[PDB]
DNA sequence: GTGGAAAGGACGAAACACCGTGCTCGCAACGGCAGCACATATACTAAAAT
DNA sequence: ATTTTAGTATATGTGCTGCCGTTGCGAGCACGGTGTTTCGTCCTTTCCAC
RNA sequence: UGCUCGC
């Protein structure tokens, strides 16, 4: 699978498409069991454990959407996960499991849980300076000038 | 009505104010961006292509092509800048050396320098004398690089500042993970293992996890060198209005006019006569667009790296074309001519155009004795008399003597070539034209360009002086022969 | 230029320049060595200490501290090639009084 | 190989992100007027030290008319050095 | 920190004029310098040189230090400058915790800088008495204990005093008082029974003298860290743990300095009583909180002892690096899309990583990943450790690892806030003088309304204020106030991430 | 110095020109001034 | 003596980097003042035994 | 508690690999200029058949 | 750039 193949690339061709589409799914479904255990509100380590969902959960979820043709496997779908959490919007907790559904890590089990942003956007990004991709030529005096900025304009008077 | 502006200032030089300029400033100074690497235009007549290299907008270099910035010819043109933009920051070779002394000099978290506050009051107080001289400038730059070198840890932020080194060719590396014979450090620890996934998935980390210290690549220390505090910067024995620490990474090359870079066509062939600083400054483009190219083509990080010092080691060259550490395989070809070559040298512009140059209404020409002149006289060759020429000014006093001297013309000795007006300063060949009229319109205060005649005062010089009396000033007289007589009593002091 | 067949001119050496010195003819030596040989006026502003052009700095974009000013050619060579190398030499122009 | 470009790259080169809207909601206005507020309130203070003008063309009658008239803060001299009394 | 000396000219330019913003920033720029070589450098008369010197002074901007053969030198706090943007912050804070008696107050405090009780609560009930109508007289009474309660909250605290002159070496005057600070007094407010009522602007001996007070800038730096936490404990577990978190550094902020790795332990029992009885909640249910916080992954709190039941501590410089963190992520992603920040996130987990080892993890194409890291390569947002085999350091020879440090980028976008306010100010202050015709144009016509409101006020005044041609520039005179208040917004909401980032800067420092 | 001279093209302060010569013109320092009437 | 189609030879032309392949040498041209690495010597200081 | 040994800590002091210089001015001449390695477009000339 | 010369 390494060196040929794989259930992301189809001919030699990375499918962009369908990482989106699986990520999408992913993060849908863990929102909605993170909603679920929040609206249960029958004790905060209950809420928690139930907001969280196993690789192999997720992975027979995706299973029985079959978006595409190809068949997943779990580490695929542990993979998408992997690179949802590398996206900052999902939270993996390794707990100690000997035996189960899964059976996959010898004694060890992930679980999945979708967690909301630590802060809301920073207000440095609410400036057309922050975003300014030709920040370093800026100067008081030249062509690129904040009083003739269009970035600035363009912000001001939308 | 009309305003008062004054014509023309008797302005003198006062001193010359040494600094540097930011790239903001070279962007000011510069008329025209440079992005084409090409030189000449595809059809027959091999126009220079805008806003590229050769272009007429920053000068001119033929007599035939105008400057298009300022309408006026080769003689005239004084030539003007452009700047380069490149896409990632280079050191500057020349200040290198104070690149590595600055990073040495201040911490490389907080930016600040390594200087206790009872330090940074003496050296203030020490600078703050007036009357500091260039050598007690040096002095105190070398005494408080040794007392920042002698501490180790911030007393501002207190991270850990190792030593800072030269390593290859224009790279920096900084020992802040330095190996602990004694118990280590938390950070260091930290730092050796942080390289658990790179060592899961590349084995060959593992052994090589030493000696990865900091290397400082100009995008880093540029960073640095911008979060400096002013306070700290005449610490560092730099003058604030002359420049910065951030001007010392080059971001922006100034190219220089056409008037630097002479070029001639020689329609003999299908080619041109093109100096080394514009192949230099088209290879550097070039790597820039290369660079650029393999950003937005997603090439591997050992080729970006592989052509960021290529394209460092390319503007070394166009600055010092001999350089010392340049590695084999990236050692030139040719023999480059850089700004520092024609600087330095026996034929460089100090030593073969401003303390020794070339002047002209002189002559050369093979001695002869003769004893019946004078010691303070020299005989003179018609032929040279008739060359050489001085202006002398139509005054009340001699305006009968240089009527003669027009009304005889440029054929018989005594005589002049040329009239300049009084008015008008266009000049007046008198091998053309009435010369009688010319004598008869001879005003007051006209240039008169007469032939070396009797009486003139003249330098004598043997090239080779030993002492000052291998050139004495004599007194012309002219001769019908060929060669420069004089008294040869006068032989031992020209040897 | 340099050979005669390329119809050039004698040069005054540095050796010549010292004996020069040494004679004190300061008036002399300025006359061969500036005013006989690479004479010319540049327009230096007085403001930034930069060479302008045709009474203007582009520098500035200002003609009012602009000035003429007598130079060796050489030497504003010199300066270009400074400018060039990073080491911006500024004048700082003054009254002759 | 790189092509080669005829005309330089734009002075503003165009970006697909934009910077996101700012906060909204009662503090951010209130803090906003009150900057506001401040702004306007800080120049009449004593301590904004304004430019001493000069170069009076003439005296006139109406000079006592057009004084400008503003109270003005005496600083506490037992903690201050002596150096700056007037 | 050239953007710094640029926004502290600005500020002090926008707030005390031009004659003093150069002295400020000389003495930012050079530093501690004497009286005489400051007004030689400036090249302006020495009254003007002493008057700005005062004002400065005044408002806590510049300090004097005496030295050998008794000179004094006078030295800037650029950190003060700083915070002096801060104010309308600390104005909605005071607001919002407090009455507006205490927002009147603190506003007088940073208006004034230095000022006595007695000054502060006259002038509070001078500006309270216009608030109110119908002969209603504000008294001092509950002026002063708005102003006690703010000093036992370390709001507001006592400026250092100028110790005896009797006491201490009598005789000679020295050229400075040598202002001495007294942890004893800071927050003692002294007995003032004199009382009056505030005048309603009719315009028609000091018991408390000696005794300045100021506005204490760093409780309100650690309240503002404190909602900080709260908010963000709140935004990731739920709105209990963040109302939990709150009584805790309640509970801490008074047995704890404003600088320390860890907080003092709590236990359940005390967190559990002191826990406000609006919420239903029980011994256990607070167990359960306090043991799933310690267990997550981001460390805010922590277990460190096990007595007395449940004995918990905060982790402080733990949770401003979370912030700091997600500050970060929170710009890269703004600036570069959700992929880069994806990539962004995982070479900050991996500590260090390659491409291909990037291109595994991340499951991004060739060609655009790579594209990625040079862009966050040349803005600085990480390094490249190149770990050599030779050293030569060829790089045809050499691993390239890329690796995110936090404390660089944080000091890069710090500047880059700082720079980008610059901005903002400039371009404000570019619009205010570009439409400065308009603007007194406007003010001249509703003087016309504004002078005989009452007095000789004829209705034939009304109907030819818009007859004039101001009335199609009143599009442009709203699209000028449009633009200033987005800019102001703008310029106060980037004071957030320039105080999280100071924060996460400051609290990584030593000082040794 | 005396290279600096050379090299911008003034003359050198050594030889004969460290001292400046005046001109013997006929004239009247601190000429006579016209009184004001009106001040 | 002629022609429609075919090949090949010459001159622009674009990708890449002065050398076909990846190798590969010698010699310093002679002092001479900066140095930076190492190295290492010795003493100062503090921990340990009596 | 005090004298003796261990370490560390910096400074100093002897090397060894760097960079910098090496009279002056004059007059001739010969040669070569960046190109070249392979790909392709164009033009022309000549193997057989008429 | 090379080199032969001229003192
Ligand atoms: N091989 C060779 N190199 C030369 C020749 N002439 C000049 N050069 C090179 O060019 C440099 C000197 O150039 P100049 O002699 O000033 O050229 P120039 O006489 O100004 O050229 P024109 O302007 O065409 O007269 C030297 O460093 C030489 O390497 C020559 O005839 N043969
Ligand atoms: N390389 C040189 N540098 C300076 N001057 C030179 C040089 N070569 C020749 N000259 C000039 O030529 C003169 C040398 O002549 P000199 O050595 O005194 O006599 P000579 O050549 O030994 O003649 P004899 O062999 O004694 O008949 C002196 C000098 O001005
Ligand atoms: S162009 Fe304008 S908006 Fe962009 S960085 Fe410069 S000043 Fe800011
Ligand atoms: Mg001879
Ligand atoms: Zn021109
Ligand atoms: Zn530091
Ligand atoms: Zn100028």
């Amino acid at each position: 699978r390494s060196v040929t193949g794989g259930a992301w690339y189809s001919d030699q061709d990375f499918e962009s498409e369908f990482v989106e589409v699986l990520n999408q799914q992913c993060f849908k479904f863990l929102q909605s069991k993170a909603e679920t255990a929040r609206e249960s509100k029958q004790n905060p380590m209950i809420q928690r454990n139930s907001s969280f969902a196993s690789s192999h959960e997720v992975w027979k979820y995706i299973c029985e959407l079959g978006i595409s043709k190809v068949e997943l496997s779990m580490e695929d779908i542990e993979t998408i996960l992997n690179t949802l959490i590398y996206d900052g919007k999902v939270e993996m907790t390794i707990i100690a499991a000997k035996e189960g559904t899964v059976g996959s890590v010898d004694g060890h089990m992930k679980l999945y849980r979708a967690v909301n942003p630590i802060i809301p956007p920073t207000g440095l990004v609410r400036a057309p300076c922050g975003l300014c991709p030709v920040f370093d030529d800026c100067h008081e005096g030249g062509e690129i000038s904040p009083s003739n900025c269009i970035y600035m304009t363009e912000w001001l008077e939308f | 009505k009309e305003q008062f502006r004054e014509t023309d200032v008797a302005k003198k030089i006062s001193h010359i104010c040494f600094g540097m300029k930011s790239p903001e400033e070279m962007r000011q100074q510069a008329h025209i961006q440079v992005v084409s690497k090409n030189l000449y235009s595809q059809d027959n007549q091999h126009a220079p292509l805008l806003y590229g290299v050769l272009d007429h907008r920053m000068g001119t270099s033929e007599k035939d092509r105008p400057c298009e910035t300022c309408g006026k010819n080769l003689a005239d043109c004084l030539g003007h800048y452009g700047y380069i933009d490149l896409e990632l920051p280079c050191f500057h070779v020349g200040y290198f050396r104070a690149v590595i002394g600055i990073l040495q000099m201040i911490c490389k978290t907080c930016c600040h320098i390594m200087l206790s506050q009872e330090e940074k009051k003496q050296f203030l107080d020490y600078l703050k004398r007036p009357g500091l001289t260039y050598l007690q400038k040096r002095g105190l730059k070398k005494k408080i690089s040794d007392k920042c070198r002698k501490k180790n840890i911030c007393h501002h932020c207190g991270a850990f500042n190792g030593t800072v080194k030269k390593c290859g060719l224009l790279k920096i590396i900084h020992e802040k993970y330095k190996t602990n014979k004694k118990v280590v450090d938390p950070i260091v620890s930290n730092f050796l293992q942080s390289f658990e996934t790179a060592i899961e998935h590349n084995k060959e980390v593992e052994p090589l996890l030493g000696r990865a210290q900091e290397n400082l690549n100009p995008l880093v220390v540029l960073n640095l060198f911008k979060r400096i505090p002013a306070e700290d910067v005449p610490l560092l024995l730099m003058n604030p209005e002359a420049g910065k620490p951030s001007d010392l990474i080059l971001t922006r090359l100034l190219v220089p006019p056409l008037c630097i870079r002479p070029s001639v066509v020689s329609d003999l062939k299908s080619g041109t006569n093109e100096d080394d600083l514009t192949m230099k400054l088209t290879e550097i483009i070039f790597l820039n667009d290369v660079i650029k190219k393999h950003r937005i083509s997603g090439a591997k990080t050992q080729m970006i790296m592989e052509d960021w010092d290529f394209l460092q080691l390319q503007c070394a060259l166009y600055i010092n074309s001999e350089l010392s550490g340049i590695p084999l395989n990236m050692a030139p070809k040719k023999w480059t001519r850089g700004f520092v070559q024609r600087l330095k040298g026996k034929q460089g512009r100090f030593r073969g155009n401003l303390s020794g140059k070339r002047v002209d209404f002189s002559g050369r020409t093979v001695i002869s004795p003769d004893p019946n002149l004078r010691i303070d006289e020299v005989a003179v060759p018609v032929h040279v008399a008739k060359i050489l020429t001085f202006p002398e000014k139509v005054n009340k006093a001699n305006i009968n003597f240089l009527r003669k001297l027009v009304q005889n013309g440029p054929e018989v000795h005594p005589g002049a070539n040329f009239i300049q007006q009084r008015h008008t300063q266009m000049k007046r060949f008198l091998k053309y034209g009435n010369r009688e009229k010319m004598a008869q319109e001879l005003k007051y205060g006209d240039i008169v360009e007469r032939h070396l005649i009797d009486g003139d005062v003249v330098l004598f010089n043997r090239q080779p002086s030993l002492h000052k009396l291998s050139i004495m000033a004599h007194l012309a007289r002219v001769k019908p022969h060929r060669t420069f007589r004089f008294n040869e009593c006068v032989c031992t002091p020209y040897n | 230029t340099e050979g005669r067949s390329r119809d050039g001119g004698l040069r005054l050496g540095e050796m010549e320049r010292d004996c020069l010195i040494g004679y004190g003819a300061s008036m002399l030596l300025l006359e061969r060595l500036m005013i006989s040989s690479d004479a010319f006026e540049v327009d230096v502003c007085g403001q930034c200490g930069l060479l302008g052009y045709s009474g203007w700095c582009h520098y500035c974009k200002s003609s009012c501290h602009v000035s003429s000013l007598r130079i060796p050619y050489a030497c504003k060579l010199l300066f270009q090639e400074l400018q060039s190398m990073n080491i911006i030499p500024r004048l700082k122009l003054s009254k002759y009084n | 190989l790189p092509d080669v470009v005829l005309k330089p790259p734009p002075l503003f080169p165009d970006t697909d992100y934009k910077p996101v809207p700012l906060k909204t909601g009662e503090g951010e206005e209130y803090m906003l007027a009150l900057k506001q507020e401040l702004r306007e309130t800080m120049k009449r203070m004593p301590y904004f030290i304004e430019t001493p003008e000069e170069r009076q063309d003439i005296e006139r009658y109406s000079k006592r008319y057009m004084k400008v008239y503003k109270e003005e803060w005496i600083p506490d001299w037992r903690r201050l050095p002596r150096e700056m009394m007037p | 920190t050239q953007a710094e000396i640029k926004l502290c000219s600005l500020l002090l330019q926008e707030h005390f004029g031009e004659i003093v913003e150069k002295i400020g920033v000389h003495l930012i720029r050079t530093g501690s310098q004497p009286l005489r070589v400051i007004a030689h450098d400036t090249g302006t008369s020495l009254d003007q040189v002493k008057k700005a010197l005062c004002v400065l002074v005044q408002h806590n901007l510049v300090s004097y230090q005496v030295h050998k053969r008794g000179v004094v030198e006078y030295e800037a706090q650029c950190s003060r400058v700083l915070r002096m943007l801060r104010y309308p912050r600390y104005i909605y804070t005071t607001k919002t915790l407090y009455s507006d008696t205490g927002e009147l107050i603190v506003e007088e405090l940073l208006l004034n800088g230095k000022l006595t009780m007695s000054a502060v609560v006259k002038k509070v009930a001078d500006r309270l008495t216009e608030t109110m109508e119908d002969g209603k007289t504000m008294d001092y009474a509950e002026v002063s204990n708005t102003f006690v309660r703010l000093a036992d909250t370390h709001f507001v605290q006592r400026c250092p005093s100028v110790p005896t002159t009797e006491n201490s070496d009598p005789g000679p005057p020295p050229p400075a008082p040598t202002l001495v600070i007294n942890e004893k007094d800071m927050y003692l407010v002294p007995k003032l029974s004199l009382i009056g009522k505030g005048k309603r602007r009719r315009s028609s001996p000091i018991p408390d003298d000696g005794i300045y007070w100021q506005a204490n800038l760093d409780r309100f730096h650690q309240h503002f860290r404190d909602q900080a936490i709260v908010s963000a404990v709140a935004n990731r577990m739920d709105q209990t743990s963040s109302e939990i978190v709150r009584t805790m550094l309640r509970m801490s902020e008074i047995t704890t300095s404003s600088s320390a790795p860890f907080t003092q332990p709590l236990s359940s029992n005390e967190i559990f009583r002191s826990l406000p009885v609006g919420y239903n909640i029980s011994k256990q249910v607070l167990d359960q909180y306090l043991t799933l916080l310690a267990d997550d992954p981001l460390e805010f709190v922590g277990k460190s002892g096990d007595s007395g039941g449940g004995m918990y501590v905060i982790n402080l410089h733990k949770a401003l690096a979370s912030l700091a963190t997600a500050t970060l992520e929170s710009v890269v992603q703004e600036r570069f899309g959700s992929r880069c920040a994806r990539i962004f996130r995982l070479v900050l987990q991996k500590k260090h990583i390659e491409q291909k080892q990037v291109e595994d993890f991340a499951m991004i194409p060739a060609k655009e990943a790579k594209d990625m890291l040079y862009k966050m390569l040349s803005e600085n947002f990480m390094s490249l450790q190149e770990i050599p085999k030779t050293p030569d350091h060829a790089p045809s020879r050499t691993f390239y690892l890329y690796t995110v440090n936090i404390l660089s980028a944080a000091r890069m976008l710090l500047h880059r806030c700082y720079k980008s306010i610059a901005n903002l100010i400039e371009r404000r202050q570019f619009e205010t003088k570009e439409n400065k015709r308009l603007l007194e144009k406007s003010q001249r016509v509703e003087a016309i309304i504004a002078s005989m409101q009452a007095t000789g006020a004829e209705e034939a005044q009304l109907q030819e204020i818009e007859e004039m041609i101001t009335a199609p520039e009143r599009q442009q005179l709203e699209t000028l106030k449009r633009n200033v208040n987005k800019l102001d917004a703008s310029e106060i909401q980037v004071d957030e991430t320039i105080f999280l980032l100071e924060s996460y800067i400051e609290c990584t420092m030593k000082r040794q | 110095g005396v290279s600096e001279c050379i090299i911008m093209g003034i003359p050198m302060n050594i030889g004969t020109g460290l001292f400046k010569l005046l001109h013997k013109a006929d004239r009247d320092p601190n000429p006579p001034k016209r009184p004001l009437i009106f001040d």
